[PDB]
């Protein structure tokens, strides 16, 4: 399996591969998005991961540890470790060949000093490679992990325990249907057409 | 997060039209990249947020696909009585159960390594825990396990070529998520891809059930329980974060009323019979400055106001509101209007003497907040209605249509009686401080931001590097129009600032760091070649590269 890759920039800097691999596609996605956004990946890889105190700070008042191992939490690396695993060749390429197409030209500025972007020098670490894990990681953390996660249903029940305090327990909860409704009023617009 | 696609019925071009509109915030460097993918059986163009091996929005010639938040309730959380003895262990059924764990070590720099404990449950993850209360809650995922699925089946929507092909995509998605369908014969779709649990009856959907296994799913719902809009009579398919499906429940985090911002878009279809591409494409404009909430609360303003006696009842005001279009025009950094300063005002008034003796003081901020943007910061992104600008316009339809089991917040008061106290408690609010003359009405204008972090608060950029606008525009992150004819497609997107977040280590960025900010001010459009041919001739840099993939 030997194959050839090219990246090209159309007028505005985006890239078009082109590649006859799942390898190949996404070796070069991987080296362009390197090139265009080096430091927000890394950072964002290292947000959805939990290791972002692991090179800043913490704080000011321990922000960043509070926030990786709160991510910690919602995530389990066993799970996401077998899923990966079960996928076909075919299907594996596209993590592999991301990653290890990012971390092509990441050697690059290890080697070329000068290709380092301003970031890494003001907050003073180095650039780290990128893994599979930590491709499927930057999904399910603001993919499924910031728009399906969320949940409010704790604090809705905080709310008609202090109602119960001061109205309940008959009164209580009657205000609470007010405020929070199990089914909306049948009045509001739907995106598909309702009967009509 | 805004999408509208119309087909050939309505557009006088006839043609396709698939215009999405994604909210995610607005950061720099850009939340997206754009790219094209061409061999191995894909071939796809477009742009996808975090440079995800998925294009989330894009069009491949065959079918054009969007996306905005999934509103189906997917995460159930479970409270449990833990033993006083011993805190570590729950109760199940039908006897004590010892919670498992697992133990995570975090790296600091310039400090030592934390070590914390992850407690997760028969349902999940121990979200929160209580020891007085004797209770533990625990996050329950439909979709835990079916991640990876998720990405391919999200990612294969590039390979689709039909309608058909497309919900043999969507059955496979586990997490809760909009798609959207359009294709090149003027056929658009909507699907609601969700692994949707079958729940007891006895659950309260707003609240935790019970972690004593009395109160536990019967499974997953058959996909027929899944909303799906194909092909609709009128003509148009639109969605601003509102329900899924008629026959749908409001989720534990998501509540919707009659008061909907989706109505802010929709309205301009009812405006003219059949519209060009550029007046589709002019519908944002119409929706970035308008005010979501004003449509719902003139007919109650102007109906005091005509019945009021124009002797001397302060109609002055309400003479210069009800003329006022939702648009929040400004000048040079202050309000040409009025009328938006005292709108803000007369609805903090309707919250200080409504929702702030019902609602409990704790959480009272999470209805008693107005909403739209002010030039300091923070802004979320979408505007839409606050909790308490929702419950104040269902309260008024259980004044209109008494149920005598439920309670109203009014109470003792007609609708009108509060709404003429509260216009006079802003009036004497801005003619306290304010230099109380109509004539003079303003407020500083809404500013456009762009974060200098992500979401999570996680720099993306050293502090400081951050862009302004004038100027604020309600509208998505990014920008995407698809339009189909019978000569081919045409991608139509401007991802603003620029698509390279690079600074050189001297100091200098690269020329595409913000060459798409001016155009998405000015809801400019930049082309993204889509047919081979053009990726030829219009491409200036080309680079090869040569690999082989072993082991
Ligand atoms: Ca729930």
């Amino acid at each position: 399996q030997v194959q050839s890759v090219e990246v090209m920039r159309d007028s505005y800097g985006v890239p078009h591969v082109f590649a006859d691999s799942h390898y190949g596609l996404y070796y070069g996605y991987g080296y362009a998005v390197a090139q265009d956004r080096l430091f927000q990946m890394d950072m964002a890889r290292r947000s959805f991961v939990g290791t972002t105190a692991a090179v800043l700070g913490p704080g000011e008042q321990d922000a960043y540890v509070k926030y990786d191992m709160q991510v910690r939490q919602n995530f389990t690396p066993a799970s996401i470790q077998r899923q990966i695993a079960a996928l076909s060749k075919d299907e594996r390429d596209i993590f592999r060949g991301y990653a290890d197409g990012y971390n092509a030209y990441l050697e690059q500025v290890r080697r070329r000093p000068e290709l380092l972007p301003k970031e890494y020098v003001d907050f003073d670490f180095q650039p780290e490679p990128l893994t599979d894990f930590d491709v499927v990681m930057i999904w399910v953390g603001s993919m499924a992990n910031r728009f399906s996660d969320t949940n409010l249903e704790v604090t809705a029940l905080a709310m008609r325990q202090s109602l119960e305090k001061q109205h309940g327990p008959e009164r209580g909860r009657a205000l609470f249907d007010e405020l929070l409704w199990i089914n909306d009023t049948t009045a509001p617009t739907t995106v598909p057409a309702p009967a009509a | 997060s805004n999408l509208w696609s119309t087909r050939p019925e309505r557009v006088q071009e006839g043609s396709t039209v698939l215009i999405n509109g994604p909210q995610f915030g607005w950061y720099n460097p850009a939340y997206t990249y754009g790219i094209g993918l061409h061999g191995a059986g894909f071939d796809v163009v477009g742009n996808t947020p975090f440079a995800y091996p998925i294009v989330l929005f894009g069009t491949n010639s065959e079918i054009a696909w969007g996306a905005t938040a999934g509103p189906q309730d997917v995460v159930d959380i479970y409270q449990e009585k833990l033993n006083p003895s011993r805190a570590d262990q729950y109760w199940f059924n039908n006897a004590w159960r010892t919670m498992e764990q697992r133990k995570e070590r975090i790296q600091v720099r310039g400090q030592a390594d934390r070590e914390m404990t992850i407690w997760r449950t028969v349902h999940g993850p121990v979200m929160q825990f209580d020891y007085d209360q004797g209770a533990a809650y625990s996050k329950k995922r439909s979709w835990d396990g079916y991640e990876v699925q998720s990405l391919l089946a999200w990612l294969n929507v590039a390979k689709a070529r039909n309608w058909t092909e497309f919900l043999d995509q969507a059955s496979k998605m586990a997490i809760s998520i909009n798609w959207y369908y359009a294709d090149k014969h003027g056929n658009i779709g909507y699907v609601s891809p969700a692994f949707l649990p079958q729940r007891p009856a006895d659950q309260d959907i707003r609240v935790p059930a019970k972690g004593d296994g009395s109160m536990e799913w019967l499974g997953i719902k058959s996909f027929d329980a899944i909303p799906k809009a194909y092909n609709p009579p009128q003509g148009y398919l639109v969605n601003w974060n509102n329900k899924p499906a008629p026959d749908k429940t409001n989720t534990d985090t998501y509540y919707w009323t009659y008061g909907d911002r989706m109505n802010e878009l929709v309205s301009q279809y009812q405006q003219k019979d059949l519209f060009s591409v550029q007046e589709i494409w002019e519908f944002n404009q119409k929706a970035s400055y308008s005010d979501v909430n004003w449509r719902y609360f003139r007919p109650h303003l102007e109906k005091l106001a005509q019945q009021l006696p124009a002797d001397d009842s302060s109609k002055a005001a309400l003479t210069m509101l009800l003329a006022w279009d939702g648009m929040e025009q400004d000048q040079g950094g202050q309000n040409a209007g009025p009328a938006r300063v005292l709108f803000k005002t007369w609805l903090e008034e309707m919250y200080k003497q409504v929702l702030m003796p019902v609602v409990p003081e704790s959480h009272r901020a999470m209805y008693s907040q107005t909403g739209f943007a002010t030039q300091q910061g923070p802004n979320p992104g979408s505007i839409n209605l606050s909790m308490g600008t929702k419950v104040l316009l269902r309260a008024l339809v259980l004044e209109a249509h008494p149920d005598p089991k439920r309670v109203n917040v009014f109470g003792e008061r007609s609708s009108q009686e509060i709404m003429h106290t509260a216009l006079q408690n802003a009036q004497a609010r801005l003619s306290q401080e304010q230099g109380a003359q109509m004539a003079r009405w303003t407020m500083p204008t809404s500013v456009h931001r762009f974060s200098d972090k992500n979401f999570t608060g996680t720099p993306q950029t050293m502090p400081g590097n951050t862009f302004a606008f004038t100027g604020y525009q309600n509208r998505g992150t990014e920008n995407n129009r698809v339009v189909f004819d019978a000569k081919g497609v045409e991608f139509c997107d401007a991802m603003p600032p620029g698509q390279s977040g690079f600074t050189d280590r001297n100091g200098v960025r690269s020329p595409h760091y913000e060459d798409q900010l001016k155009l998405y001010e000015n809801f400019e459009c930049k082309t993204m070649d889509v047919t081979h041919a053009d990726i030829r001739r219009n491409a200036q840099s080309s680079t090869m590269l040569l690999i082989q993939p072993q082991p």
